[PDB]
């Protein structure tokens, strides 16, 4: 029923930009939230950006604060993660996740709905 | 209930040696709930290890714990002179009850020392009061395992003797033991020969010291 | 940092009562559970009772259920143990310790002695050196310190001038309820007829001082 | 003013099985902040009858259970939230306060129970749980276990076994 559609990854040089997209389908209402988890090589899933949809309130970890921007386009029901000033640190598999709540969590297990990850690689 | 058995009962090592202490459990136990202690004579137990492998604040790094399931181990990589003491393990954490281990004593090591045996007749002033105590001294021997048997007219006594053992001497690492035979004055003057026989690792043959009641 | 200090422990006849106290300092007392643990002389550690902080649940070991009562006054940072209908088998060093699994820092440890006797000084009898039982040129002599209560006694030889080769054995509780121990010293047999040997026994509970001269038979 | 400092800045928290309840915005990224049935930006514009503040401590791997329609050891036997729960849940890593440096064995959890807990039910019973056929009669033995176990909060563990102080705000 509920389904998240991810796309937008690729290979980029240090300093470039990238736009990830998470398309949420079978949601009745606007009462859910989106989180972006990146899984570095050998690291655990770690949230980097959160968006409470009903309130349109973003949250970012400090390492991506001014470089990452999360927002939502209402028409296509899609959450976007604009990643600017990319560093080699940002290389990871990015996931978007959904839950029937308004807010944010560092715990992946708190999200009952996910999407298939997209690869983001930053090197020269 | 759970029973914690430590082995061996007495660990005899020299300073600088590696110590391996064992703690065996009657049931399988989550490694999160096992502790180790050090207790010195006259002191409260000082916590060494908790959670099978974690050292409390201040514990030197020569102490290391391991194990899971039913077998746990406390390892001392290098025995320092301050480390010779009594060590208990504990099955805390589960229920309020704090079951403790029986204890393993780590003492100093030494060459085998045969005991010097002495027998003391009861004093004439004590016999004035109706009791006769015969004292048998085992002086400066090692190891601690020693057998002391009282013979009264070549008849083996039982239930009328008590033993006391000294702590391992700091200077020569030997032990001493006193066995005291307590008889009434009437029973004491019924018999003639009083002997305590001593068997110890340092003695080729069991040594018997005796005196005849009334002789000089 | 943190430390505990106990008190109250003392001699008490069977059937009577006694209350122990445990004074805490250096931490927020009201946030921690407390445990009484005891240790009979020459034996191992036995858990007695716990006062949990969370709900206030009190748990007692089966040996002491109904006879002992644990309580606390957080405003005074004090833990108590009321011991009622005391028995001989309750004689032990009682340790105050945290409930923080396992226990981080313990207390001093008071000594509760439950016995039915009266304060009494020891009789001192000589353990005379033998004229023939010389073990390789060395002779043994000592003093039998018998029938006293309670612990302890101190034994010195020649007012402290003789300490080498001296062994003062631990006391044993006889079936009479009184203690008894021997203190011995090994000396050269050649000095038995020349050197005077005197054992100085002191028992402060009964205010008893005894000097017994030990001479060959 | 509503006593919110007494709950968040409290010196110690209660165990999850005996969770305390106190009858009564910007935060930071290291705070788990989930809300159910209501929006955070609208809390200043709403009046409620009663606001309950539940506080306790669990380990990191169990924060997922403090949520409506969840199952597990903590939700079923310690602290359960209803399916129509209206409120927010707040949690943060408190390893510097409830671990080895402090040494706070104030956080317990319930392991055995005959049935699940109803929403907002607190079970402080310490009766020997009967897991077999024979009656326990308060004796810890085979198929008769004490229903409370401990948390062994160590420093070496990785967030999943580290303490998290949870504050659940119910809006009635």
């Amino acid at each position: 029923q509920v389904q998240l559609v991810e796309s937008g990854g690729g290979l980029v040089q240090p300093g470039g930009s990238l736009r990830l997209s998470c398309a949420a389908s079978g949601f009745t209402n606007d009462f859910y939230s989106i989180a972006w988890f990146r899984q570095a090589p050998g690291k655990e899933r770690e949230g980097v950006s959160w968006l409470s949809v009903s309130d349109n309130t973003p949250t970012y970890v400090d390492s991506v604060k001014d470089r990452f921007t999360i927002s939502r386009h209402n028409a296509n029901n899609t959450v976007y993660l604009q990643m600017n000033m990319l560093k080699p640190e940002d290389t990871a598999i990015y996931y978007c996740a959904a839950g029937r709540f308004a807010g944010r969590d560092t715990w992946p297990s708190s999200y009952d709905y996910w999407g298939q990850g997209t690869q983001v690689t930053v090197s020269s | 209930a759970i029973r914690m058995t430590q082995s061996p009962g007495t660990l005899s090592l020299s300073p600088g040696e590696r110590a391996t202490l064992s703690c065996r459990a009657s049931q399988s136990i989550s490694s999160s709930f096992l502790a180790w202690y050090q207790q010195k004579p006259g002191q409260a137990p000082r916590l060494l290890i908790y959670g099978a492998s974690s050292r409390a604040t201040g514990i030197p790094d020569r102490f290391s714990g391991s194990g899971s399931g039913t077998d746990f181990t406390l390892t001392i990589s290098r025995l320092e002179p301050e480390d010779f003491a009594v060590y208990y393990c504990q099955q805390y954490g589960t229920s309020p009850r704090l079951t403790f281990g029986g204890g393993t004593k780590v003492d100093i090591k030494r060459t085998v020392a045969a005991p010097s045996v002495f027998i003391f007749p009861p004093s004439d002033e004590q016999l004035k009061s109706g009791t006769a105590s015969v004292v048998c001294l085992l002086n400066n021997f090692y190891p601690r395992e020693a057998k002391v048997q009282w013979k009264v007219d070549n008849a083996l006594q039982s239930g009328n003797s008590q033993e006391s053992v000294t702590e391992q001497d700091s200077k020569d690492s030997t032990y001493s033991l006193s066995s005291t035979l307590t008889l009434s004055k009437a029973d004491y003057e019924k018999h003639k020969v009083y002997a305590c026989e001593v068997t110890h690792q340092g003695l080729s043959s069991p040594v018997t010291k005796s005196f005849n009641r009334g002789e000089c | 940092e943190v430390q505990l200090v106990e008190s109250g422990g003392g001699v008490v006849q069977p059937g009577r009562s006694l209350r122990l106290s445990c004074a805490a300092s250096g931490f927020t007392f009201s946030n921690y559970g407390m445990h009484w643990v005891r240790q009979a002389p020459g034996k191992g550690l036995e858990w007695v009772a716990v006062y949990w902080y969370d709900g206030g649940n009190k748990f007692y070991a089966d040996s002491v259920k109904g006879r002992f009562t644990i309580s606390r006054d957080n405003s005074k940072n004090t833990l108590y143990l009321q011991m009622n209908s005391l028995r001989v088998e309750d004689t032990a060093v009682y340790y105050c310790a945290r409930d923080t699994a396992p226990p981080d820092y313990w207390g001093q440890g008071t000594l509760v002695t439950v016995s039915s006797a009266s304060t009494k000084g020891p009789s001192v009898f000589p353990l005379a050196p033998s004229s023939k039982s010389t073990s390789g040129g060395t002779a043994a002599l000592g003093c039998l310190v018998k029938d006293y209560f309670p612990e302890p006694v101190t034994v010195s030889w020649n007012s402290g001038a003789l300490t080498s080769g001296v062994h003062t054995f631990p006391a044993v509780l006889q079936s009479s309820g009184l203690y008894s121990l021997s203190s011995v010293v090994t000396v050269p047999s050649s000095s038995l007829g020349t050197q005077t040997y005197i054992c100085n026994v002191n028992h402060k509970p009964s205010n008893t001082k005894v000097d017994k001269r030990v001479e060959p038979k | 003013l509503c006593p919110f400092d007494e709950v968040f800045n409290a010196t110690r928290f209660a165990s999850v099985y005996a969770w305390n309840r106190k009858r009564i915005y910007n935060l930071a990224p290291f705070f788990t902040f989930k809300c159910y049935g209501v929006s955070p930006t609208k809390l200043n514009d709403l009046c409620f009858t009663n606001v309950y503040a539940d506080s306790f401590v669990i380990r990191g791997d169990e924060v997922r259970q403090i949520a409506p329609g969840q199952t597990g050891n903590i939700a079923d036997y310690n602290y359960k939230l209803p399916d129509d729960f209206t409120g927010c849940v707040i949690a943060w890593n408190s390893n510097k306060l409830d671990s080895k440096v402090s040494g706070n064995y104030n956080y317990l959890y319930r392991l055995f129970r005959k049935s699940n807990l109803k929403p907002f039910e607190r079970d402080i019973s310490t009766e020997i749980y009967q897991a077999g056929n024979k009656p326990c009669n308060g004796v810890a033995g085979f198929n008769c276990y004490f229903p409370l176990r401990s948390y062994s909060f160590r420093p070496t563990y990785g967030v999943g076994h580290q303490p998290y102080r949870v504050v659940v705000l119910s809006f009635e």
